[PDB]
């Protein structure tokens, strides 16, 4: 019954929201926030970036998390129109994400070609 | 002569797959000719580069067949006809690609200089640890910051056979830098080039916060916790 | 302090800021249209602060087992000065505001990637 509120997988930030129910009065059901953090201990800064400095601060706005900044559909009386969901917008990217395959682009010589070859940097993303 | 067939680095990098035969402690010799052929009645092309001769009594010379690639991965033992009268012998030495050889990805670990050496105050040493990979040519370069290095500050080792692995093999990529270099951040990346790796390129990077650090410090902010979320 | 009579719940849509006097605030809940005689929505009149921009109420009064029963009733509002011309804010009781955060953050070396 954990519902998923966001499933952020470029912070690794998971949060899902239930209803414990607690006792037999349906009010102190407590109404309960599992924010789940990966912290990467040695991504850097850039993730796209394998030279970057090591990233030190890790700082998560819950409440940019939680943006839904894809707009929905409504169904009026005599319209289907697409529908904000959000007052909040109008990307740091601590870690990787599974889906998305990152890569960086290496200056690589043999005789003074410099032929500029892309890298994975998450292998086993792209393949 | 000896017998040096070019490495997937040439064929990779430099776009062209020179076959050379290079002859070695040849007492010098005048009108040198090398010509190069296959197994079969087929000629592949002929040297066009001819060497000056050595100063120690000695001559030098590098063959080259400028041959594509799809035929150097035939697998056909090319011979290299070193048109000789000093010495009867053509030399004719075989190189080709093996194809009886299973590709397997090579790994690389970058392992930082230890705290034994970074004590020393000397120079430190980052190895890039190459584990695992069948065809035997992995061309491991180094670099400083996004920017490469040369290629006398690092020194690659000749692969050789997996303690358990047997049909892998591994190389040992040592760079030697100073102590000072280490301490001021300036990550270095540890590239190959090899054929079984998917975009042929592998790079791992490591500085003193990265590569077995003594501190940790991260600063987490969750900040906003308690405003708004759906 | 409603929820504990345990007889009706009132969520209130606050649309304010609207300079343009009109507005059209319609709840919905599970995607259908409510009914017009469950919610009742103020006339426009000005916000205090602001000097001509409007403010607007929406009261949906429903049943207190239903919004402890955790039923989203989203409150869709159209306005000229919306970019897509329609806003909707839902709300129910799992989203809220909680009364028991349980954070953890796990500070793994080898994350990398989120699995
Ligand atoms: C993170 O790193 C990537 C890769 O180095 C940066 O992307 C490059 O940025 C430069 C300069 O802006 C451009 O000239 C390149 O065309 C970019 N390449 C790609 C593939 O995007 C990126 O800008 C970095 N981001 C930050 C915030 O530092
Ligand atoms: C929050 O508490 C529940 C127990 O109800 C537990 O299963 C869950 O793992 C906790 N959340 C996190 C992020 O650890
Ligand atoms: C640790 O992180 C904080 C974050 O602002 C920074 O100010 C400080 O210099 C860092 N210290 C080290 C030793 O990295
Ligand atoms: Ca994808």
């Amino acid at each position: 019954e954990r519902i998923v509120l966001v499933d952020n997988k470029c912070k690794c930030a998971r949060i899902t929201s239930r209803i414990i129910r607690s006792s037999e009065d349906p009010n102190e059901d407590i109404v309960e926030r599992n924010i789940r953090i990966i912290v990467p201990l040695n991504n850097r800064e850039n993730i796209s970036d394998p030279t970057s400095p090591l990233r030190t601060r890790f700082v998560y706005h819950l409440s940019d998390l939680c943006k839904k900044c894809d707009p929905t559909e409504v169904e009026l009386d005599n319209q289907i129109v697409t529908a904000t969901q959000s007052n909040i917008c109008d990307e740091t990217c601590y870690t990787y994400d599974r889906n998305k395959c990152y890569t960086a682009v290496v200056p690589l010589v043999y005789g003074g070609e410099t032929k500029m070859v892309e890298t994975a940097l998450t292998p086993d993303a792209c393949y | 002569v000896f017998a040096i067939p070019p490495s997937f680095a040439s064929i990779f990098l430099t776009k062209s797959t020179k076959l050379t035969c290079l002859v070695t402690d040849l007492t010098t010799y005048d009108s040198v000719t090398i010509s190069w052929t296959r197994q079969n009645g087929e000629a592949v092309k002929t040297h066009t580069n001819i060497s000056e001769s050595h100063p120690n009594a000695t001559f030098s010379a590098v063959g080259e067949a400028s041959i594509c690639e799809d035929d150097w991965n035939s697998g056909e033992r090319f011979t290299c006809t070193v048109t000789h009268t000093d010495l009867p012998s053509p030399l004719k030495q075989t190189i080709s690609r093996p194809k009886g050889v299973a590709l397997h990805r090579p790994d690389v670990y970058l392992l930082p200089p230890a705290r034994e050496q970074l004590n020393l105050r000397e120079s430190a040493t980052i190895t890039c640890l190459v584990t695992g990979f069948s065809p035997a040519d992995v061309f491991v370069q180094w670099m400083q910051r996004g920017q490469p290095l040369s290629p006398e500050k690092y020194v690659t080792s000749a692969p050789m056979p997996e303690p358990q692995a047997p049909g892998r093999y591994f190389a040992h990529s040592i760079l030697t830098v100073s102590e000072e270099e280490w301490n001021t951040g300036e990550t270095y990346t540890c590239v190959v080039a090899h054929e079984a790796l998917p975009n042929r390129v592998t790079e791992r990077t490591v500085d003193k916060s990265t590569g077995k650090p003594t501190l940790y410090n991260v600063s987490l902010v969750m900040s906003d916790t308690a405003g708004t979320c759906y």
